[PDB]
This record gives C-alpha cells, sequence and structure tokens, in this order.
C-alpha cells in the first residue's frame, strides 16, 4: 500500500503513465497549471486612480527639492514611485501559495482516502504528508519575500527599459482655393510632435508640427452641419506654419473630438508648474509604466518556479524516501494494520 | 600584532568550510547513528527503497 500511494501520487501530479481519465476532468493536479496561468489574473486584478499618481508624483519631486530650485527631474522620483508600486504585490503572490497548498491537499485526499480500506492507516498516511506540506509553506513564504525585497533593492534601466501616442485618419475640409474639395490623411499625435502622412506606412512625412503653444477651438455652424469639427489654432503667430484656414479638422462623432483633445493634453496641451512641472510629470510617469511591466514579468516567471523547487519536489522526496521511516513511529504498531469490519 | 591580525582573520574561511561538511554529511549520519542490528524495520525500509 505504501509502494502504492506513492506511485499513484506521482502518477496523478506529474500526469505520467497511462489510465488518463481522458473524459471526465481537467484535473488531478493539472489544476496547478491554471493557478500558474490564473495567477497572471490577479496581478492585473489592482487598479489605481491615474489622478493619485500623478499628485503623488508631484509631491515627490516637491519633496526631493527641499529648498533648491530644480534644473532636471531628480532620480529620487522615479525610484520612490517603483518602490511604492512594488509593494502592493506582496498579496496576490501569498494567495497564489495558498491555492497551490489547497490543490496539494485535495491531492493527497483523493489518492488516500478512496483506495484505503485499512482503518488508521488513511490517518497517518493523510496527517504525515499534510503535516509535511504546510512546513514548505513555511519556506516557501520566506522565499518569496526575500525575492520581492530583492526587486526593491537597485533599480535596473539596462535590460528593456524605455532607452533613451494618438494615431487615426483625419479629413482636412478647408482646402485653399487653388486645390479645393477636402484631403484625407494619416494623422499621428505624440506627446511632442505632429506628423501627417498619405498613408498608414507612416513614410510620406510630409508635414510636422509641434505640440506646443497650439490652442484648441471649436467652430461656428456656418457650415453644412454632417460632421463634428474642431480647430487648432496659433495665437502667437499669424499662421500654423504650413496653415490651411487654422486647420479645421472634422470627425465622425463628437467623442472621437473629446477623444483627440484628451490626447493633446495628455501630450501636453493646455485646455481652451504648468510649464515645467507638467511635463516632468509626464515623463515619470510613463517611465514607471514600462518599468512595472517588466517587474511583473519577471514575478510571473519566477513565482511557479520557486514552488517548484520549495514546496513540490521536497513533497514528492518525502514521500519516496521518509514516508515509510515516520509510519514505523506512530502510536504502537499494534492497532495500525487492523481490519476495519467491513 | 601582525602576525596576530593575520591568523585571526582567516577563521571565517575555516568556519564556512567546516560548517559545509557537517551539512553534507548530516543527512546521512543522521540515520547511521541509529543502526542496531536487531532491527527488522531497517531492514524493511531497504528492501523497499
Amino acid at each position: 500500500m505504501v509502494q502504492q500511494f506513492a506511485v499513484d501520487f506521482e502518477k496523478r501530479i506529474e500526469g505520467s503513465g497511462d489510465q488518463i481519465d481522458t473524459y471526465e476532468l481537467s484535473g488531478g493536479a493539472r489544476i496547478n497549471r491554471i493557478f500558474h496561468e490564473r495567477f497572471p489574473f490577479e496581478l492585473v486584478k489592482m487598479e489605481f486612480d491615474e489622478k493619485e499618481l500623478r499628485r503623488e508624483i508631484s509631491y515627490a519631486i516637491k519633496n526631493i527639492h527641499g529648498i533648491r530650485t530644480g534644473l532636471f527631474t531628480p532620480d529620487m522620483a522615479f525610484e520612490t514611485i517603483v518602490k511604492k508600486q512594488v509593494k502592493k504585490i506582496r498579496e496576490p503572490c501569498l494567495k497564489c501559495v495558498d491555492m497551490v497548498i489547497s490543490e496539494l491537499i485535495s491531492t493527497v485526499r483523493q489518492c488516500t482516502k478512496k483506495l484505503q480500506q485499512y482503518p488508521r492507516l488513511r490517518e497517518e498516511m493523510e496527517r504525515i504528508v499534510t503535516t509535511h506540506i504546510r512546513e514548505r509553506e513555511g519556506r516557501t513564504k520566506e522565499q518569496v519575500m526575500l525575492l520581492i525585497d530583492i526587486e526593491l533593492a537597485y533599480m535596473n534601466t539596462n535590460h528593456e527599459d524605455f532607452i533613451g501616442i494618438r494615431k487615426g485618419w483625419l479629413t482636412i475640409n478647408n482646402i485653399g482655393i487653388m486645390k479645393g474639395g477636402s484631403k484625407e490623411y494619416w494623422f499621428v499625435l505624440t506627446a511632442e510632435n505632429l506628423s501627417w502622412y498619405k498613408d498608414d506606412e507612416e513614410k510620406e512625412k510630409k508635414y510636422m508640427l509641434s505640440v506646443d503653444n497650439l490652442k484648441l477651438r471649436d467652430v461656428e455652424k456656418g457650415f453644412m452641419s454632417s460632421k463634428h469639427i474642431f480647430a487648432l489654432f496659433n495665437t502667437e503667430q499669424r499662421n500654423v506654419y504650413k496653415d490651411y484656414r487654422q486647420l479645421e479638422l472634422a470627425c465622425e462623432t463628437q467623442e472621437e473630438v473629446d477623444s483627440w483633445k484628451a490626447s493633446f493634453l495628455r501630450a501636453g496641451v493646455y485646455p481652451e508648474m504648468d510649464p515645467q512641472l507638467e511635463r516632468q510629470v509626464e515623463t515619470i510617469r510613463n517611465l514607471v509604466d514600462s518599468y512595472m511591466a517588466i517587474v511583473n514579468k519577471t514575478v510571473r516567471d519566477l513565482m511557479p518556479k520557486t514552488i517548484m523547487h520549495l514546496m513540490i519536489n521536497n513533497t514528492k522526496e518525502f514521500i519516496f524516501s521518509e514516508l515509510l521511516a515516520n509510519l514505523y513511529s506512530c502510536g504502537d504498531q499494534n492497532t495500525l494494520m487492523e481490519e476495519s469490519a467491513e | 600584532q601582525q602576525l596576530t591580525n593575520h591568523i585571526r582573520d582567516t577563521l571565517p574561511g575555516l568556519r564556512n568550510k567546516l560548517q559545509s561538511q557537517l551539512l553534507s554529511i548530516e543527512k546521512e549520519v543522521e540515520e547511521y547513528k541509529n543502526f542496531r542490528p536487531d532491527d527488522p524495520a531497517r531492514k524493511t525500509k531497504a528492501l523497499l527503497q
């Protein structure tokens, strides 16, 4: 029976051998591969309000420059936001460990209660395995903590960080009288510049504009009211470099117009401190997201490896090498292996 | 004084070597120290293994 238990447990969790349950379930410790593909869900269940991130970044800069005037964005304004974001993932990692322990306990029960008719033996062989599993819970959790603590200890920008925003088609409705009609073109808006293309290959680069020092307005109803229209206009110079009647631009819906306006606002444009600090805040926000993508990626990869090394493999080694030695130590060896009435 | 400082500075290296050797051996001496010729359980465990 001890031989049969050890063999049955190994088959069920590794998936080796024949007589597999092709029809009834997705089960028998293959559920753990779902946790390893469910933990990637908990890491994105978390959410934050960007306005709190912006407020927190702003106070971080002002608190780093104590009295001094700021020339360049301080590095600690990056580091102290990343540390604060990383501390948040302590909880889901511990939830993952607890779910895995739960499945191991359930699998041990199936391999024990259902296959053994001797009383008392199915208690010793369940008690011992679940005691051993609980001790490994302890060691596994310490190692997870000493991994997150390491993610905080140093900021590494060498491998895949952003090493030193909106796209779509727009049609110009007001063409100069020497051409007439309307011109449909590919528009790319970044946080820095505007670029006009003839197609989505983005090869022509026919027009380039700065995002700064421009203004947005709505338009009066002097047109055939079939499209929603905004205007990008300049008050510092008489022309928007290459001008088309203050670059009136039509969209299919007002929501598209509002999304465009929001994209301009994100790029640094103001609605119809501010000069310096807002640019610094946007730079930090983007850098923080690019680095957190790397942190999340590394955590998803190492957590299942940590659990396999520390919890699963030691359990199998215990079952094969120690289990019999412990059963001889339980009770008095007189009531163990006593037949039930059935 | 320098000879004394040198001889003391190497103690941490010797301590780690001895500690490593005990950890490697401990797993097996734990069982060998409990050997008794009259032990049918030891024989049975070896048979199963």
